[PDB]
């Protein structure tokens, strides 16, 4: 039922108990639940939600979560039951809980962990406790043709079923349909056919308590279970990797967007993990290394899946990887695998446990719901501002800063409507003061500056205007570390601009300023998994609640303003705030370039000469 | 080491043994091959507390610490101890002593 006013008329189907402040939970019967933060039994309401609920929000006073299927299967793989969690929300919620929520939950308990996915010998076999449902799924098209069958075209007959390779990825979105979804469960402590390996836990390693939470509740009842845990940038997440790489103590093969990420994994693991270098092998274009013997395989998506033809030596070691059987898979930036050709390289693998790990999850093209069953239910997602408090991280000082567009711009933009309109923006005079003034002020308090330009044509001719390194396309790795390298050490160098190759092609060294003056269209996951690479903690700030600085620069009255809207709600989403500034205190006094206006025509002039070919 | 004791206690009319490290009462009959008549521990009794003991296994950047001959060459211990006797300097009064396990082990520290 809707009000007049748009609210949805929920009171009826809500029944209200006098318990009001002990009890923090509102349960409304369309799935979504709202938490307060100031209620004394937050900590246990925030355990209980986060294990069955995904959150949807989570700002400074009420967070909003969400109920939803593979939420309900992440907790029935915990090992919750439906009576518990039916005690536990009436012992939390304010009102009595609907029964259409309640039927909700006992219809999709009840069919989870009836079907099981079984891989020996290579094959995999499809299997359960009652007959009856294998029996009924076998007459749907679909899964007929997905079923392996002989030589001869005849099908192959607790009785389990080889299925095609192929369409193992079809069947997971078969069993949607069926309502019978699949159960990834592993043999921790029960295999056998593949041996352990000579790999430990170094004692520096330490296991933060959220960390050990996440790994806990991946590890049911002892079993590692395919899924996906989401933690901040910064926040050891290759250090977690690399806990449950030894915990498993099986073949590990992990994955990473570049060589950059495949270097910075074997580091991690030659810093944590006990395992020797003779059984750590780099399955690289460049550098390459014997598949003899190579106890944990790291690799790039794009190896794995290149449809072209490749190398001899390289053939060589996709088929020992083929035969090859692997207990445990890790799978780096889970959000560009709904991408065809990266989910072909998950058919094309083959391997029992699948880990994926990432700092985001919403694509753009909202391409997860497959990827729901292409690895698991996300295990875990901490709380960006809980780990803020703890001091795990750094407390962000994020800003948006607007950037008048010239008249003489302005015209123009508003004359333009192709994609030309993006350098017209994206090349403001007035941005430029406003960046070359901030940058003014961070060096002198001594401050690591990134500039952040997807435009390779605006980031190269601010770069050179301020005369500091820029790092684009090509960007030759030798000098590209040079210049990193520089960054790092010499503190006469504390300005980098980077193009969108920022993101996840290198790593990001550690800095305190970040300025985004391009975006990418509307790239909400893409630039705030960025921001969050960039910027780490900082020690010395700690007790600041303002320890690194982000600024967003925008131009006034353009798109760039509903980009930046439409990016900045998941850190909203997140309760991150931002604060609007269109006036920057100081630039009156500093002096700045393009101070008169014909050098700002002048500039006008240079960025129509550059036309639409950039 | 009980023969070079053992006429002491065959020939004089007792033998009295008292030490401030006396932890186990039963290993030193034992030890001595003699069963001594009293076997008495005195409990002290303050009316303020005097002593502090504190037992620290974890470093400022969560090292296990330890001090096994396979754990003593490892650089990680050392600079936890050195930050650990840095901050004591800082904050603990003049008088400092730190018992090492070997003389090797605590050159190498230094």
């Amino acid at each position: 039922k809707v009000d007049e006013y748009g609210a949805k008329d929920y009171r009826l189907q809500m029944p209200l108990k006098d318990d009001h402040t002990s009890r923090p939970l509102w349960v409304a019967p369309d799935g979504h639940i709202f938490l307060e933060a100031f209620s004394p039994v937050y900590k246990y309401a925030q355990d209980f939600l986060v294990a069955i609920a995904e959150p949807v929000c989570r700002p400074t006073h009420v967070h909003e979560y969400k109920l939803t299927a593979y939420s309900l299967y992440a907790a029935v793989s915990v090992g919750l039951q439906t009576s518990d969690i039916t005690e536990y929300l009436r012992k939390l919620s304010k009102t009595g809980v609907p029964d259409g929520i309640m039927q909700f939950i006992k219809l999709c308990t009840v069919s989870y962990g009836k079907v099981k996915l079984v891989l020996k010998h290579n094959r995999y076999f499809v299997e359960s406790c009652h007959p009856d449902v294998i029996q009924h799924l076998l007459q749907d098209p679909v899964i007929r043709e997905c079923r392996l069958r002989n030589s001869e075209g005849e099908a192959t007959e607790t009785v389990s079923f080889e299925v095609k390779q192929e369409m193992i990825e079809e069947l997971q979105k078969r069993c949607i349909h069926l309502e019978y979804p699949l159960l990834a469960e592993y043999d921790f402590r029960n295999d056998s056919v593949n041996p352990d390996i000579n790999i430990d836990l170094k004692p520096t390693a330490v296991l933060r308590p959220y960390q050990e939470k996440s790994l806990r509740k991946m590890f049911g009842n002892g079993r590692a279970r395919s899924g996906v845990i989401v933690l901040p940038c910064g926040a050891g997440k290759s250090l977690v990797g690399v806990t449950a790489a030894c915990t498993v103590r099986k073949r590990c093969l992990v994955l990473g967007n570049s060589a950059v990420s495949v270097e910075q994994w074997k580091a991690q693991f030659k810093m944590w993990s006990t395992i020797d270098d003779s059984q750590i092998c780099r399955f690289t274009s460049d550098a390459k290394d014997k598949p003899i013997g190579c106890s944990v395989a790291i690799s790039t998506y794009s190896m794995l899946g290149h449809t072209t033809k490749r190398s001899w030596e390289a053939e060589r070691v996709m088929e020992w990887l083929k035969t090859q059987e692997w207990g445990l898979m890790i799978l780096d930036e889970v959000h560009t695998i709904p991408a065809k050709m990266f989910r072909r390289v998950l058919t094309i693998v083959q391997a029992h446990c699948k880990l994926g790990l990432t700092a985001t999850l919403v694509r753009e093209d909202d391409k997860i719901v497959d990827l729901n069953f292409l690895i698991g239910p996300k295990l875990y997602e901490a709380n960006w501002m809980e780990l803020q408090n703890n001091g795990y991280i750094a407390k962000v000082q994020c800003a948006e800063v607007w950037c008048p567009m010239s008249p003489e711009f302005y015209r123009e933009y508003v004359a333009i409507k192709t994609k030309k309109r993006i350098l017209l923006y994206t090349m403001n005079p007035n941005k430029f003061r406003a960046c070359q003034f901030l940058i003014k002020f961070h060096e002198r308090r001594n401050d690591k500056i990134i500039v952040f330009a997807d435009n390779v044509f605006a980031l190269k001719e601010y770069a050179i205007r301020l005369n500091k390194p820029y790092i684009y396309g090509p960007t030759s790795q030798g000098e590209r570390m040079q210049i990193l390298q520089n960054f790092k050490h010499n503190p006469k160098i504390n300005t980098i601009f980077i193009s969108k190759v920022g993101d996840t092609s290198f790593d990001l060294p550690e800095a305190n300023v970040l300025i985004q003056i391009s975006s990418h269209g509307g790239s909400r996951r893409q630039e705030a998994q960025r921001l969050g690479r960039v910027l780490r903690a900082k020690k010395g700030m700690v007790a600041e609640e303002y320890n690194a600085f982000f600024y967003s620069l925008v131009s006034q009255d353009t798109q760039e303003m509903a980009y930046s809207t439409k990016r900045q709600r998941f850190l909203v989403d997140q309760g991150y705030s931002f604060k609007v500034i269109t006036k920057l205190a100081g630039m009156e006094e500093e002096d700045l370039a393009f101070s008169t206006k014909e050098e700002q025509q002048q500039l006008l002039q240079k960025v129509l000469a550059a036309t639409d070919l950039d | 080491a009980s023969l070079a004791i053992k006429p002491v206690f065959e020939r004089f009319q007792s033998v009295i043994i008292t030490s401030g490290t006396l932890s186990p009462l039963d290993i030193y009959p034992k030890i001595l091959d003699f069963h001594p008549v009293t076997m008495a521990t005195f409990t002290m009794t303050l009316a303020r507390v005097c002593l502090c003991p504190m037992i620290i296994g974890r470093g400022n950047d969560q090292v296990a610490i330890s001090s096994k001959f396979e754990t003593r060459e490892d650089i990680a211990v050392i600079r936890n101890y050195g930050n650990l006797l840095l901050e004591m300097s800082a904050v603990v009064p003049d008088g400092i002593v730190a018992f090492f396990t070997s003389y090797q082990y605590m050159e190498s520290t230094v």
